[PDB]
RNA sequence: CGCCGCCAAGGUAUGUAUCAAGCUUACAAGUUAUGUAUUUACUGACCU
RNA sequence: GUGCUCGCUUCGGCAGCACAUAUACUAAAAUUGGAACGAUACAGAGAAGAUUAGCAUGGCCCCUGCGCAAGGAUGACACGCAAAUUCGUGAAGCG
């Protein structure tokens, strides 16, 4: 897609 | 500035014979688009057959999928122009020679030392085919593009050789019809091909044709399958599924999206592995 | 020949201009007039790249990152809007500016739970009081109790500023907060301040207690008189925390 | 008791738009004014 | 193809043994893009007066030279961007 795929762990923060 | 262990060598180029013998070289000639030191390999495919050394180089081969010695797609077959036309993204290349070409040509080697197994750009859009290209989808290739390129004095008939001359003789070449994007004299031709295939000719009227004699339902087409098939397409008003002759019949309110379905379904409309069998109906209260 | 002439005119100048980028590669002048004046075309898919290789030599300074922000604000493209201040962001965090005016176009936009996890990254670095109280005008200025109640809890251990310390006791003033209240002033009396007061705290707390009845006023400005700093008091107040305990109270004869 | 044997760059500039041979793959292919001390300019085809 | 062995029954027919797959395939090309130099015509020559020794910095400019010497007009190309002093607009916040 245009937008790149979010990334966020299992348990804790959204990543970056 | 490059070094190589095999190149990409689609089936057309390798011969008909499984046993051939190759040379090699550490740095041999420079590709015609962007002049690199490739390694040229060299091979003999058939009795009657030229040896095809070389074209290109390994990195621009692995920017769009392309054989090494013929300029044609690995995954088909098939020119580049007709694979960008039919997933319509050109993943686009500079032109000239110092202004971006090399640039970008060197960042995308450069980018690309970690896989060297998939295409950069390709990767996602190489899935989703197989609908609009595997309809000319050539199995066991013609081999007259092994064959040895014509030689002078026979022409002129000045030929002391005679037979044994290897590369060819009595072929006279036509003036009418013969680089990395365009434009390619006979593909056009080709295009217009299959713009202009062989269905069944239109009758003369107003849509009435909204029925239609699709088959060959057997155990892999159900009703639910096909209704939702058409649902993408609109919405029905009376469907049914016979099976004494596993058959399946549908219609449509204005005809126009079941038209595309007589655009989808001239045995072209391949789902759960099978080409269908397709005629008309009556549409007559025959 | 009128696109011979415009071909020629842009030609001249792009060739002129990709020169003097040539010459000098470190100031940034250059690049950002080149790529404004292809801003003033309007239809651009090449001054994306321009921005792009003009931060390789300098991405460390802020007007090129804020300029080609402001440009791709500018126009109607609100994805590659995003995936350019995330990484302008992620990459300079200490500048408070590339925040800002990515907050400010959130502002033009919803106010999606996305924004609050831009606001929590951007109280996860660290910043100033600035940054912080402006926050939480923010959760003023949508009307939220309990998310900014939930928010203000590290506010305090960062920052022991006298003036976040009279403004610790801020849900008295908004919501009256009374058993809460007591005890936002027993964290106000409990803490830093020991044996000196910071001279300040006290007379907030007697403020409110004043605007509140005769719970506990007398005992905090007078009879809890252990803290002092060797008056308890200058000159300038002392007859005034006279008179502010004398009339408003019962006023019994 | 008998050294030593000399070339060149340093100077008659070089940046352009057309017109062949040299070399290169032979391949991918379907406020006027006066008097004077005093310069600066101007004229007479002024003059050995 | 060639040599040897009656080895199998005619010197001749047969059989076995040994030798074991080269070539930028062309004398050509319908040919291919044709950059240097020379010729034509322009523009013309560093340093705040004139003639000018030069040595340098850069990279998408090269040449002569065996060059980690050197010389090519200092080998050529190097230009207006004032930044914070005054004022206006907009935003974030505080009393
Ligand atoms: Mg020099
Ligand atoms: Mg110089
Ligand atoms: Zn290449
Ligand atoms: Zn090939
Ligand atoms: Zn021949």
């Amino acid at each position: 897609s245009n937008a790149l795929a979010i990334q966020v762990d299992s348990e804790g923060k959204i990543k970056y | 500035w490059e070094d190589a262990d095999f190149p990409i060598l689609c089936q057309t180029c390798l011969g008909e014979n499984p046993y051939i013998r190759m040379t090699k070289e550490k740095y041999g000639k420079e590709c015609k688009i962007c002049a690199r030191p490739f390694t040229v390999f060299r091979w003999c495919p058939g009795v009657r057959m030229r040896f095809k050394k070389t074209e290109v180089c390994q990195t621009c081969s692995k920017l769009k999928n392309v054989c090494q010695t013929c300029l044609l797609d690995l995954e088909y077959g098939l020119p580049i122009q007709v694979r960008d036309a039919g997933l319509s993204f050109k993943d686009d290349m500079p032109k000239s020679d110092v202004n971006k070409e090399y640039y970008t040509q060197n960042m995308e080697r450069e980018i690309s030392n970690s896989d060297g197994t998939r295409p950069v750009g390709m990767l996602g859009k190489a899935t989703s085919t197989s609908d609009m290209l595997l309809k000319l989808a050539r199995t066991t290739p013609y081999y007259k593009r092994n064959r040895p390129h014509i030689c002078s004095f026979w022409v002129k008939g000045e030929c002391k050789r005679g037979e044994e001359c290897p590369y060819r003789h009595e072929k006279p070449t036509d003036p009418d019809d013969p680089r990395y994007y365009g434009i390619n004299d006979p593909v056009a031709d080709k295009l217009l091909k299959r713009a202009s295939t062989m269905p069944r000719l239109d009758p003369p009227e107003d849509k009435t044709i909204t029925t239609l004699y699709v088959g060959g339902l057997g155990d892999t087409i159900t009703e639910t399958d096909l209704r939702n098939h058409f649902y993408q397409f609109g919405e029905i008003r009376t469907i049914t599924v016979v099976q004494r002759q596993q058959c399946a019949f549908i219609q449509f309110a204005t005809r126009q999206a079941a038209e595309v379905a007589a655009e989808k379904s001239f045995n072209k409309l391949i789902v759960n592995g099978r080409r269908l069998n397709v005629k008309w109906g009556r549409s007559q209260a025959a | 020949t009128d696109e011979e002439e415009l071909n020629d005119y842009k030609l001249r100048k792009r060739k002129t201009f990709e020169d003097n980028i040539r010459k000098n590669r470190t100031v940034i002048s250059n690049w950002i007039k080149y790529a404004q004046w292809e801003e003033s075309l309007k239809e651009i898919q090449r001054a994306r790249s321009i921005y792009e290789r003009a931060l390789d030599v300098d991405y460390r300074n802020i007007t090129l990152w804020l300029k080609y922000a402001e440009m791709e604000m500018k126009n109607r493209q609100v994805n590659h809007a995003r995936n350019i201040w995330d990484r302008a962001i992620t990459t300079l965090p200490r500048v408070n500016q590339f925040w800002y005016k990515y907050t400010y176009m959130e502002e033009m936009l919803g106010n999606v739970a996305g924004a609050r996890q831009v606001f929590e990254r951007w109280m996860e670095w660290q910043p100033e009081e600035q940054a912080w109280h402006s926050y939480i005008n923010f959760e003023l200025r949508y009307k939220e109790v309990d998310r900014a109640r939930t928010i203000y809890e590290r506010f305090v251990l960062v920052h022991p500023d006298v003036k976040n310390w009279i403004k610790y006791a801020r849900f008295e003033e908004k919501h009256a907060y009374f058993a809460h209240a007591r005890k936002v002033y027993e964290r106000a009396v409990e803490f830093f301040g020991d044996e000196h007061m910071d001279e300040h705290l006290y007379v907030a707390f007697a403020k409110f207690e004043e605007n509140q009845k005769e719970f506990e006023r007398v005992r905090v400005i007078y009879k809890y008189a252990l803290d002092r700093i060797s008056k308890q008091d200058a000159q300038e107040l002392f007859k005034n925390y006279t008179i502010f305990e004398k009339k408003f109270g019962d006023r019994r004869g």
